[PDB]
RNA sequence: CGUAAACCCCGCCCCAGUAGGGAUCGAGGGCUGCAACUCGCCCUCGUGAACGUGGAAUCCCUAGUAACCGCGUGUCACCAACG
RNA sequence: GUUGCUACCCCUCCCUACGGGGAGGGGGGCACACUAGGGGGACUGCCGGCGUAAGCCGGAGGAAGGAGGGGGCCACGGCAGGUC
RNA sequence: GCGGCUUAAUUGGAAAACCUCACCCGGG
């Protein structure tokens, strides 16, 4: 779903990376 | 001694730029001195429209309104 | 030589004589050009020819082989094949293919089932939207 | 034999900047670029 | 500092051009006039308008050419991008292999990028528009 | 007859008209002697394979003819 | 009458006073001094332009194929280098759906040539030259507001745009003549060229010329 | 290069007064000295304070 | 002419339903490109026909202020036109036009249903296929 | 003297014809007149010689791509058609695997063609064949290009 | 994955609502999935609607750019006319 | 220069107008191209004109010329803007 | 895609068959 929280909105799973897209933006660098 | 391919319309040669006018400033005025025909010696300033530049031939299709407001 | 039949009924069809013999048996209600290449490459007639020229012999191969496509072709190439009242494979062609298409629209109205509804209704029976372009300011039934 | 530059691989998330999608369509471009040598 | 000597003696000269993604490579030795592209013969090119880009350089050089034998290694690019890096490749590996300094002041007033290559690549689609938009 | 959808009394009049002009395409015996252009083509084509013309100029559609 | 020097790959020839400029160099040879062939076929060497103002910005350096990549349009008055076949080749690109088919424009205008040169017996390059003279205008009008309506004001065409407008007319009247009809548009080009040449008012260049300064007359 | 800003001319003015006999007329050699008289790690910035550099010289040599 | 009303007569005019809002009117008459639109209701009974006048002086009217600046298709058909039967005459029919003041003249059968309308712009083509000779300075306004 | 020295289509012809006449092994099967070449192909292919033509290409290809098989050939015949919807964008279809697998299995009968673990490569026989049909053209090709004579005949 | 499409060449079509168009509909065959009717996607045969270049109005764009062409990918069990 | 490139070789196969050509396998090499790090290059620098001068216009050379081209970073303060 | 209309529901703001789901009907 995500890692840094649940959303299921934005799940992203390109690579391996599970995050919601709005915190990934965030846990970028 | 003849200039012009045409037979209505006598050449002009474009010996300084002016300054633009027109509504957007699309005309441009010129310095023409006419070439052959009436008027041999006469110095007009001319609206052109496109791009003129310095030493352009153009052709005058009338040799007696200079004219330039264009407002 | 022989003046070109302007006219050519072949599978109750007024086909021209002016067209080739493929293009033009593509006129036919349930004949369409890959059908209509097929008919003229199994018979050896070639679809390049023009149909006004042919001789008679192969004209009545050409009306023959339109009609009873189901003895020519595969069973994948007909328009009604593993037929839902009979079970067997075969081509209809022109007003047996309007009666037998159109016995199969009114069954499902006569059963009130959803493609029934929507076809009693005058809609669209397939997954689709009417939101939308939805409306039809074309026909909706061709055939 | 010697040091050899593998072409690197670069990794690339183009993500929305916005969490609800209100106003104009900005997008970031994010980059993980690793390098091998040989 | 495109052309670079080989082996000499019967001279034998590399040259490079490029165009857009296209890159040719033409090793140039003293023949008659055959020039290869991929192993086709240039007087079989099935793409009319960019056989003739190529030949260019040849047609110019009225009978140097014919002394030389030209093999052109060409890759990516398009059938036009392609063209011009192997039209590029023989200006510079004829006016390099002759020394011929009139050869190279002919080249340049047909085309005065025939030398000098094409800086200009393309540019990037940004987000949020349906192109560049540039 | 030759070409068998058209008639002699026709085919023999375009070989003739073509033979004084200074070039001639398709479309321009199409239009003139109210013809489809794919039996326009035909009948340049048999002309050409006769020997009156030449073919000086092909392309997708037109082709230009010159009568020698 | 400049005091702003000139760039090279011009030419002045003077005459009498008159300082005429060309931006491209007819005189170009092979190596072996053979003359260059447009299409393979025609001569550049014959052709004469008649007008002198047109004389600085029709490009006939001999080319084999008018392509040159679009390295022209960057700077203002860079059109003057672009060969004058090539230009008509790059005004055959529309609508939308031939934009950038380049080869196929090539083709047209390649058998359209000699589609002019067989019905003629002039040099193809030559009659497409005195087409443009027969075309481009020598008089427009402009816009002029009065207070809210919006009257017309005539004015005189660079030797520039005359080219552009004779080019944009030839290429726009045969495109039409093409469209949802059986004729070909290499036929078109090729009878739109040769009427317009002829100074035929069937033409629908010389038909946009004759409107324009028709309309220029009443509004001077 | 359309204008010059502060940092460039604050920058050029003052690494001429402090050197005033190592700056000639020339680009190539006020490029060498001010790479080695002031730290300069931006190439372009170093090309621009050499360039105006270079005309001070003219204009004081001009004065004269 | 000699010619009738039914050969001047155009069968399917465009159709809209009574319960079609006004923005459908103008998005019809874009796509019909006539001068004249025939409106039924749910049973598909004509009540009337919707002509670009009646249309363009309704908005007018209802929509008309701006120094105070701070429905369905039924509401504007007309059910009473002019009226002429099959064998009618180009003369009469003018004539029934022009005396109410309509666009148009709905043709009835004898028994009393619409089967063609007939307005101004086919009168001016019957005119183009027969008309009599006149300079335009007797016609012009 | 090469594949590469005469023009595809002249020696695609050639090879056509020669399959048709002098291979018995190549021929068309029973399904072939209710067929296209590819799946959303908009009509049958014209030419009654289309099965020869098709082989006639398919060894000419397997010339210059020597150890492709009949997966990479599909995309060799490929083209653009509508997939699916008939008013989306077009896309890339690749031809249909049946035509080419036949034509692949046909022309090894003939031993003109034989398979590896990699794609199937053309036989000396298979190549020695395509060679002088191309042989064959330049010698009459040379005689209307004469600019062709010295990569064929040298000096 | 992967020999991309546009493009080039050759042959048929010839101004017609057509060998343009491919909506709609009938018969059949498959894929994903626990499940496909409402409500998925792909193929075959047949059927061939509007449409003949679009009113007032209105959008974008300055060079490898506009336009055209395809390909990869995000979303994703399946499916992109979207990014 | 474990990967990528093929001028230079040798073996095969094929064609051969008879000289040669072409495709495959291997060797050798990094030459070319390619990859990737560092560095250089462009500064209105030179020339003509104008300007007190900031700088502007034309030209030459130049891979690249006027901020070289494309993009990132979003100043104070707002929009009782969008997002529980 | 939104608005309106209809609806038991057509969900709420300014890559949909289950899940998603926030809505309706029945049940835990
Ligand atoms: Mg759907
Ligand atoms: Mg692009
Ligand atoms: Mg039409
Ligand atoms: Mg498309
Ligand atoms: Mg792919
Ligand atoms: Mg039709
Ligand atoms: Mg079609
Ligand atoms: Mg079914
Ligand atoms: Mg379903
Ligand atoms: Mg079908
Ligand atoms: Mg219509
Ligand atoms: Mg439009
Ligand atoms: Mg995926
Ligand atoms: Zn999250």
């Amino acid at each position: 779903r995500c890692l840094r929280c649940g959303t299921r909105e934005a799940v992203i799973r390109k690579y391996g990376l599970y995050l919601c897209r709005r915190c990934f933006r965030e846990v970028a660098p | 001694v003849k200039f012009s391919p045409y037979e209505d319309a006598v050449a002009g040669l474009v010996v300084q730029i002016l300054g633009r006018t027109g509504v957007a400033g699309e005309v441009t005025q010129v310095k023409i001195r006419v070439l052959e025909g009436r008027d041999k010696g006469r110095v007009l300033t001319r609206n052109v429209k496109g791009p003129v530049r310095l030493g352009d031939i153009v052709m005058l299709r009338e040799t007696e309104r200079e004219a330039r407001r264009i407002t | 030589a022989q003046e070109i039949r302007a006219i050519v009924r072949i599978g109750d069809t007024d086909l021209d004589g002016n067209k080739t013999v493929a293009y033009a048996l593509a006129k036919i209600r349930g004949i369409g050009i890959a059908t209509a290449y097929a008919i003229c490459r199994k018979l050896g007639i070639d679809p390049h020819a023009t149909l006004g020229l042919l001789p008679e012999d192969q004209i009545n191969k050409l009306d023959w082989a339109v009609r009873n496509l189901h003895e020519l072709a595969p069973a994948w190439f007909l328009n009604r094949r593993k037929d839902p009242e009979t079970g067997r494979d075969l081509h209809l062609i022109g007003s047996e293919l309007v009666l037998a298409a159109k016995r199969d629209v009114d069954l499902m109205k006569k059963l009130k089932s959803w493609k029934g509804i929507r076809h009693s209704l005058g809609l669209k029976v397939r997954g689709q939207r009417t939101v939308t372009t939805g409306r039809f300011g074309a026909t909706a039934g061709v055939t | 034999r010697g040091p050899i530059p593998l072409p690197t691989k670069r990794l690339m998330v183009t993500v929305r900047r916005a969490p609800s999608g209100q106003g104009y369509h900005t997008f970031d471009h994010w980059e993980l670029r690793i390098s091998k040598r040989l | 500092p495109w052309v670079s000597i080989l082996q000499e003696n019967p001279r034998v000269i590399i040259s490079v051009g490029k165009k857009k993604t296209a890159v040719a490579r033409a090793i140039i030795k003293p023949g008659m006039g055959r020039v290869r592209i991929n192993g086709y013969p240039l007087e079989l090119w099935p793409i009319e308008m960019a056989r003739v880009k190529m030949q260019e350089p040849l047609i110019l050089a009225g009978d140097l050419a014919k002394k030389v034998d030209i093999e052109v290694n060409v890759r990516g690019g398009g059938y036009m991008g392609q063209a011009i890096a192997t039209r590029i490749a023989i200006a510079r590996g004829l006016v390099a292999y002759f020394q011929s300094e009139e050869l190279k002041k002919l080249y340049e007033e047909y085309d005065p990028y025939m030398l000098k290559g094409d800086p200009r690549r393309t540019e990037p689609k940004k987000p949020g528009i349906k192109h560049a938009r540039s | 007859r030759t070409i068998q959808t058209l008639d002699e009394k026709v085919f023999q009049t375009i070989a003739k008209e073509v033979q004084s002009l200074k070039a001639v395409t398709p479309y321009e015996i199409a239009t003139k002697y109210g013809i489809k252009m794919s039996l326009a083509f035909k009948v340049l084509r048999a002309l050409r394979d006769r020997g009156d013309l030449v073919l000086v100029a092909k392309g997708h559609r037109t082709e230009v003819y010159v009568p020698k | 009458i400049f005091g702003e020097q000139l760039p090279k790959t011009s030419r002045v020839e003077y005459i009498g006073d008159v300082p005429i400029i060309e931006e491209c160099p007819r005189e170009l040879k092979t190596l072996d001094g053979n003359p260059i062939l447009l299409f393979g076929k025609w001569s550049f060497e014959d052709v004469v332009v008649r007008d002198p103002g047109l004389r600085r910005y029709i490009c006939l350096k001999p080319v084999v194929l008018p392509h040159t990549e679009g390295r022209y349009q960057k700077r203002r008055f860079g059109k003057a280098h672009i060969p004058i076949v090539e230009r008509l080749v790059n005004l055959l690109m529309r609508p939308g759906r031939n934009t950038g088919k380049k080869h196929k424009a090539y083709n047209i205008v390649k058998r359209a040539f000699e589609i002019i040169y067989y019905k003629t017996g002039r040099n193809p390059i030559q009659v497409f030259i005195d087409a443009i003279i027969n075309t481009a205008p020598r008089e427009e009008i402009t816009r002029i507001i009065m207070g809210g309506i919006a009257y017309s004001v005539s004015v005189d065409v660079s030797p520039q745009r005359r080219l552009d407008l004779s080019l944009r007319w030839i290429t726009e009247g045969a495109r039409q003549c093409s469209f949802n009809n059986p004729k070909p548009i290499e036929e078109c080009l090729a009878d739109e060229i040769m009427a317009a040449a002829a100074n035929d008012p069937k033409s629908y260049a010389v038909r946009k010329r004759e409107e324009l300064e028709r309309i220029a007359a009443a509004s001077r | 290069g359309r204008v010059k800003p502060k940092f460039i001319k604050s920058l050029a003015e003052k690494l001429l007064e402090a050197y005033p006999d190592r700056f000639t007329e020339s680009f190539k050699e006020n490029k060498k000295a001010v790479a080695e008289l002031a730290d300069i790690p931006s190439k372009t910035v170093r090309n621009k304070v050499a360039g105006y550099i270079t005309r001070l010289v003219k204009r004081q040599k001009a004065k004269e | 002419t000699g010619l009738r009303a039914r050969d001047v007569m155009l069968s399917d005019v465009p159709m809209v339903n009574v319960r079609d809002p006004l923005s459908s009117i103008r998005k019809a008459f874009l796509r019909s490109k006539s001068g004249i639109l025939a409106v039924v209701d749910d049973s598909g009974k004509v009540v009337g026909f919707i002509t670009r006048r009646d249309f363009m002086s309704y908005i007018a009217e209802k929509s008309l202020g701006y120094w105070r600046r701070q429905g369905t298709a039924g509401d504007l058909a007309k059910s009473e036109y002019p009226t002429v039967s099959e064998s009618a005459t180009l003369e009469e029919v003018a004539y029934k036009m022009l005396a109410a003041g309509t666009d148009y003249v709905v043709v009835i059968d004898s028994a009393g249903q619409p089967i063609g309308v007939v307005t101004k712009d086919e009168l001016v083509k019957a005119y183009k296929e027969r008309g009599r000779s006149v300079k335009v300075g007797e016609l012009m306004t | 003297t090469s594949v590469k020295d005469v023009p595809a289509d002249l020696l695609i012809a050639e090879l056509a014809k020669y399959i048709k006449d002098n291979v018995p092994q190549v021929k068309p099967p029973v399904w072939a007149p209710f067929v296209k070449t590819g799946a959303n192909k908009e009509r049958p292919p014209m030419s009654e010689d289309w099965w020869y033509i098709r082989a006639a290409s398919i060894m000419r290809k397997l010339y210059i791509y020597g150890p492709v098989g009949v997966g990479s050939l599909r995309t060799a015949y490929g083209y653009r058609a509508k997939i699916g919807d008939k008013t989306r964008p077009e896309r890339t279809r690749k031809a249909g695997g049946a035509i080419i697998r036949k034509i692949l299995q046909q022309l090894e009968h003939a031993g003109f063609v034989t398979k590896t673990k990699r794609g199937r490569v053309l036989t000396p026989e298979g190549k020695s064949l395509v060679d002088r049909v191309a042989a064959r053209i330049a010698k009459e090709l040379v005689k209307q290009r004469p600019e062709l004579a010295k990569y064929v005949a040298p000096p």
